């Protein structure tokens, strides 16, 4: 990542305001709703038939919280994402078989979620910093694929 | 393809944009310039400074075109033919840039329409922007 | 949209493929797996080793479908309806991957049909695979 | 790039058999033909109205050889494509206004030309290595964009 210090502060300031539990559920739910093909990984999650079914599904909510939890940790090691995400990268590839493009889709969904939540506070330049961040995480997560 | 639901969704959300379309158009461009700097290579002739009249002027044109696509949601290929021709033959914008603008358009709406920007509306808007992009790029080769 | 020349170009080129389409099918997959290792995520149940009968068999399958599409160059949407269904509702392969397989198939034809892989033919085949891709991903949402 | 000594040799050796002149003129011509919109930067070259007209244009051929030339020189600095293309990276951005996606398109065209030329010799494992190279070069060229 190429985060100027002022980009790193802006990311950090906003992230302080986020409810990871809530944003987590929102981002994952929205992903399964906007790009329904992504549902392929969650057939044991139950009913994902409609938006309400997805957004309110206790399993989607719980998973979302887990994913954003792992992501928040990533934010504290912005210096070593590849390091931070290595075992997770290995897992997604070797066990889960999750195409890395999924990580970019979720990144974009997340940016929309932050925009949704923060309104005007999500300024053009704050968005640019988050764009760098979600790309770094996606990259980090795809680094161990082979 | 856009379903009846999608169409209602889009007319509804765009309905709310109303008279802010222009400003929202301008804003989407600025977000795109800042997050995806490679898109600037198409605007070498523009003052891309914050609050550039050029960008403001350009934002209106894009918004007017989108507004026009919503007005003709059942005949977009035809309502947009001219613009399809322009992009294909003169501007020759690489296809991939369309997805970048779309994304920045989604971000702007989200940031402005918290109440309307539901999961379902988000999905409909995404498919819509994808359709518009497809039209604008249909005549490329 | 495929022009009459394109359709012509495609039928010519594929015409030459003949009894080797299965083999080319297989070779393109092999090229894809090696060049774009992320594509392997959709075949965890296959033996992806060189000359694996699973890959061979799959290569055949893909080739045949391509053949069928050249034959129905005029009615693709209809000729490949079942396949669009399968991918959209069962397989759910991410749309980015279609470009990777398309590229590997071009490379394969290039390598095997030197005389026939002219610039104009290259252009036609690319547009063809793009059209095939579009069809296969049209019911995704 | 992140080329294996073996992948390094494979590239290195096929290249030694390349007629830069011919390959460069063909890579560039094919680009102008397969992706017609790339012609936006070559208005001054002349008649690009037809495949025949592009492939024949000497301004095209000569530009192709200059492009492959520089590419060719880059294969000698596979461990620092970044520092090798920094000035070219700035030029393309600041003076030429070339969208980096073009770099990617050419890379792929380049790979088709090599296959076209070397048939048998251009094996899946050899293509894999060239793919890492073209991606590497495109990334390096895009590096100083701002
Ligand atoms: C920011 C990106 C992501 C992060 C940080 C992340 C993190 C995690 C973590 C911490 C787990 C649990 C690990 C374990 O079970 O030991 C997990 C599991 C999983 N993730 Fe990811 N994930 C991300 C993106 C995605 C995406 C986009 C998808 C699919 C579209 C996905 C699919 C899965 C699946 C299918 C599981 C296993 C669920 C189960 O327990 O059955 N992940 N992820
Ligand atoms: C769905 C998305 C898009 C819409 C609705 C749109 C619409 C328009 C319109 C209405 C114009 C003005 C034409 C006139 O003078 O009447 C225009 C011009 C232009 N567009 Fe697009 N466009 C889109 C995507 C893009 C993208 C993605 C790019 C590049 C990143 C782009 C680059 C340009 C450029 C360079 C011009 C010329 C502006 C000038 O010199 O005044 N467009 N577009
Ligand atoms: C050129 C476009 C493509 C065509 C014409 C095509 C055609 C086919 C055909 C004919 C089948 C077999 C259907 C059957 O068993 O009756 C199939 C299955 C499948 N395809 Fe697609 N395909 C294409 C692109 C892709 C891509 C890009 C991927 C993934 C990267 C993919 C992943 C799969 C998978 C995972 C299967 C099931 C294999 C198995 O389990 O046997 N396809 N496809
Ligand atoms: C492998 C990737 C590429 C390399 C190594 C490369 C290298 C070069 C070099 C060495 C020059 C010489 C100009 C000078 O020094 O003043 C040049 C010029 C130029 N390149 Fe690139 N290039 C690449 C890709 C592209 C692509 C894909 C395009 C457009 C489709 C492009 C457009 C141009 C243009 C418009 C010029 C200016 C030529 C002139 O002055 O007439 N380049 N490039």
């Amino acid at each position: 990542v190429h985060l100027t210090p002022e980009e790193k502060s802006a990311v950090t300031a906003l992230w302080g305001k986020v409810n990871v539990d809530e944003v987590g559920g929102e981002a994952l739910g929205r992903l399964l709703v906007v790009y329904p093909w992504t549902q392929r990984f969650f057939e044991s999650f139950g009913d994902l038939s409609t938006p309400d079914a997805v957004m309110g599904n206790p399993k989607v909510k719980a998973h979302g919280k887990k994913v954003l939890g792992a992501f928040s940790d990533g934010l504290a090691h912005l210096d070593n994402l590849k390091g931070t995400f290595a075992t997770l990268s290995e897992l997604h590839c070797d066990k889960l078989h999750v195409d890395p493009e999924n990580f970019r889709l979720l990144g974009n969904v997340l940016v929309c979620v932050l925009a949704h939540h923060f309104g005007k506070e999500f300024t053009p330049p704050v968005q640019a910093a988050y764009q760098k961040v979600v790309a770094g995480v996606a990259n980090a997560l795809a680094h161990k694929y082979h | 393809m856009l379903s009846p639901a999608d169409k209602t969704n889009v007319k509804a959300a765009w309905g709310k944009v109303g008279a802010h379309a222009g400003e929202y158009g301008a804003e989407a461009l600025e977000r795109m310039f800042l997050s995806f700097p490679t898109t600037k290579t198409y605007f070498p002739h523009f003052d891309l400074s914050h609050g550039s009249a050029q960008v403001k002027g350009h934002g209106k044109k894009v918004a007017d075109a989108l507004t026009n696509a919503v007005a003709h949601v059942d005949d977009m290929p035809n309502a947009l033919s001219a613009l399809s021709d322009l992009h294909a033959h003169k501007l020759r914008v690489d296809a991939v840039n369309f997805k970048l603008l779309s994304h920045c358009l989604l971000v702007t709406l989200a940031a402005h329409l918290p109440a309307e920007f539901t999961p379902a509306v988000h999905a409909s808007l995404d498919k819509f922007l994808a359709s518009v992009s497809t039209v604008l790029t249909s005549k490329y080769r």
